[PDB]
């Protein structure tokens, strides 16, 4: 049972439906045949997309914590 | 008298931070027994260099911090 | 600019006793205070004004002036009542 | 609650495709504006009620 | 606790559990991203509680002083 | 609305068509990746787009900072 | 005033974001504007704090 | 550069108590009014708000003003604070 | 002792042997700096170390600030 | 115009004719892209222009920091 | 036993105020560089001078700030 | 685990005067504090301790604990003095 | 280590009035203080001292000690006069 | 400052020396590798020191300000 | 004279490649006498490559520990 | 001049004559661009000049950082 | 004179090949007087090719030591 | 007397930091039995150098 910064993370995790598994799959295939340019071309896309997903998620949760901490500071 | 003396002296000393003593001078000295420039002797087997006095002295003094004195083979102003 | 109006003539009254001079000074301050508070509240919620440096530079002053004015009126009222209390106790 | 609604809409559209630069560019703006709005509101609420408390403390 | 004396789960448990899980593999992005938001929500809760307890005690101290 | 949105939109109106000039020049290139006139056309459009986005973001950032520094002094 | 000069430098820039001569001019204008706004706000605050402190002193 | 000084400003003898007040009050209100004005027009001038050698001066001027008004306020409050205790008691 | 040392220790009992492994891999690599098999292993171990030490230190910082806030509200 | 404008304009006047020299030499090169004299002439000019712009921007940047750091201490 | 009082140079500082060498040299070095922005011998010099000027100016500002907070805290201690 | 010692039956058949209870508390605290400050300074001076991650991670905890302890002693002392003032002060 | 002095003998209390001991204490404190302030100011201007990491680590300690000394004296004097107020006004 | 009555610089010279050796022959890989280490350690030392000196100042100030 | 920790990390490499620091200068002093000998070229290619890798890996490794340490020290605040 | 100027001047004093030598060698080469013996010398001299300037700049930067990080703590 | 590490590593080759720098010129100006003598041609071929390898190996060695130094200096920052 | 002695002494000391006396001197030393410079000799397959 969870707060509102979990609602904000989960909006990304349910937003990018399947990427979290698709990456592992792509790696399982590439590991078997590193010299295949079609596999290499696919993996570059998945790994880049995943890198951006994680950065945008973490910076958004940071910003909402900065808004909340400032409101709470005024309860004095 | 004391106050005047102390103030006057302090101002004299501060204003003399704008004066300068260390005027440079230039000496021109002809060598009577040797060539001024450095020389290179291209031995058929080896190139060898003999530096000039200017080079030797510059290399010797380079980066010195202290004064010179006693080349061998009012007090406040001095 | 657009949809704007001003009241040219104020209504007027006689002032004949310390009673009416007092009620008049009270009523004069109450309204100015309510107007200022409302104005500030609106300036904090029109999004063209909350986010523009030129408009924020103004709202800062309006808030300050409000604070100072109400603190002055509070202090001088309490000083007057304290002077009455002191004399009658003495 | 208009500026509260706009930011939650923008967030859904972004979460749908986190790498679209047009969406990123829009969200940056919406989030920044919301961020300034909240702070301004909280600070003025504080000032208005510190003045009341100072009045009561003056006669108390 | 396992104990009730006759006469859900809180952020304090959830943080201790997520830290415990993370410390087994400090380099997994899913676990890191799951822990950032729990540590943030615990920091906010634990500040807001103390600030309001402080307000209620200053109210009662002012009452007692006013009737001195 | 808001003021940062006006600042950001001012670029979008400054460059009329760029957001869909890029998508069109890409669709043209993708048909014949080896045509040098198409390659040379695409290089400049993609460069322009890159700079456009960078400038747009950094300006909104600076204005945010100025506003936050003013609002900090209401207290 | 400075407000207009900055607004116009922005309008000229957004017409051609890739021109170095325009970029260099804008960097300078936006910088000076930022400093001006900050200095002004801090001074206003200082004067109001002094004014408030006097009242708190005689209260 | 346009500057003026008023020189023959003050009388140093013993003088009635009523006028030492007026002369102190007036000289102080004048000094603070001009000081405040110069502060504000140092901020409004673009050639002064952006030079690091000028800003360092404005910082000192602001601080000196702050301290001077803080002290005149404090001593005046303790002055009337003495009288009110001697009289009430 | 203390709770902040308890938090610090909850990492060190989490990474059983890394503290040793890193130094051991370093000694091997230093013996033959040009073996790609050794290099590849050292890169991994060193990265896992860098991350462990950063996560530990930032967590201790946060719990320190929570306690320093509460001890001020005691007043 | 403030002090930063002055610092920028010192570079603008320190290089007399560089901007127009660059604009010219580019049009001579573009008229006959395969002449080694024109190519050699152009490389140097463009290099000079690059260094000029960089030094100018980095200096304005430093001064901004010194000023903002002083202004912070008015409070 | 007690450390010596020291002795006070009362007059010297307040009228030792005057145009600093350091700003003068910074502006001179900038004017030399702007004449030939590509000479490494001039760039190396200006990097050093500008750096020193940055440090000096910050150290001074932070010091003035500290000395005046003490006085404000005294007065606020007695009122 | 090194050099542990505990007193037993501390209050079972003898009781200290408050006059002494305060004095023992003060002494036992003041010396522990001075030794902790020296330990920290020494861990900073030694070139082998300020350059190893394992030793820095230990020093961060020492500084945190020292700062929290001295703050808690100071706050409790001030608060306890306040109550005696409110008792004695007419 | 450049120039140092110390005062070895303190005058007998049998010949000095109660207010002389105060004047003499005050003067000594006021001078050591003006001298420290001046020293710090001069360290901040010698360009050799203001840009060397070794010397800055010293200036930082000197300014921290000056700050603590003056805060201490200004606190204890306020407590001292507060005692006299409590006894006489009450 | 001493507690009255209570019973109870090499790295700088080392960095200076390494600098003087390096300045004479900036292209020697062994002098470069040595200087890199000396300079890195000196940097860390100075930072840790100045942070600690501030932390102690701020504790003394908080104590005084609590009773002031 | 005081060895820190980074010094020890570096010295691990120096005491690892015990003799390479001499071998490089001796193989150079062979080759410079008779640059055309294939045996000498083949030798010097190897020893030079090794010495390159060794100095490079040493410097990167010292940098990573410097970056961990600074990141811890910044939290003393 | 402060301490940074002194650090900087240590390099300039440690290399006796390189600023002169490099210029002279450049002038000898420019007269006869095709003599291998003029050409090989210049390669070495220019190479060393490069390293000298690089090291000199990076060192000054490091010392600046150590100082600014100390001066942040005065307040 | 002042001379860096690279200057040293260069001069090693000069002082290594004692006399070739002369011999290629004396062989050349013998051959130029009489281009059709087999005994002059066969010598010149070997001298010229030795000089060639000499200059190439010198230039590549100096290049490699430069790049090791630039790699280390990049990590001071 | 004591107050005058202590002050004048401390100031003379602070002033003497400006005086400098460790002045350098130069001496020329001729060699009678050996060559001044470095020398190089060729061996079987390597050089020998004498500094
Ligand atoms: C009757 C006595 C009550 C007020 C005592 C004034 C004591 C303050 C004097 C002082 O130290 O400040 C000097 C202060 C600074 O002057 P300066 O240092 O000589 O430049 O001078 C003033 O500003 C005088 C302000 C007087 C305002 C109080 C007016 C008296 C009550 C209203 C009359 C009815
Ligand atoms: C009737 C008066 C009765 C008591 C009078 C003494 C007033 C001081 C009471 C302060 C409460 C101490 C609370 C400390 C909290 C804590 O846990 O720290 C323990 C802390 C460590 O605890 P641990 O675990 O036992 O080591 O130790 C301390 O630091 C104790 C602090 C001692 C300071 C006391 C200074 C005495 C000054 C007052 C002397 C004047 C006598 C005149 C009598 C009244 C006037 C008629």
């Amino acid at each position: 049972w969870s707060g509102y910064l979990d609602d904000v993370s989960a909006k990304f995790d349910t937003g990018v439906d399947n990427l979290q598994t698709q990456v592992t799959e792509a790696l399982d295939k590439l590991a078997a045949k590193p010299s295949d340019p079609a596999l290499l071309a696919a993996y570059q896309s998945k790994l880049s997309e995943y890198n951006l997903y994680r950065n945008a998620q973490s910076n958004t949760v940071k910003v909402f914590k900065d808004i909340d901490a400032a409101i709470i500071q005024n309860f004095r | 008298y004391v106050d005047m003396v102390v103030n006057a002296a302090t101002m004299m000393d501060k204003q003399n931070d704008g004066i300068e003593l260390g005027r440079q001078k230039i000496g021109v000295m002809r060598l009577n027994n040797t060539f001024v420039g450095d020389r290179t002797y291209n031995l058929r087997d080896q190139k060898m260099v003999i530096p000039g006095i200017a080079t030797a002295i510059e290399r010797l003094l380079q980066g010195e911090e202290q004064p010179l004195g006693n080349i061998v083979s009012m007090s406040l102003q001095e | 600019v657009i949809g704007q109006a001003v009241n040219i003539r104020s209504m007027e009254t006689d002032i004949v006793s310390l009673d009416d001079r007092l009620l008049q000074a009270f009523s004069g301050s109450a309204i100015a205070t309510a107007v200022d508070k409302q104005t500030i509240t609106n300036r904090i919620e029109d999004p063209n004004l909350v986010t523009d440096p030129k408009e924020l530079a103004i709202s800062q002053e309006m808030i300050s002036d409000y604070n100072l004015y109400v603190s002055m009126v509070s202090t001088l009222t309490r000083k007057g009542v304290g002077a009455v209390e002191t004399l009658l106790r003495s």
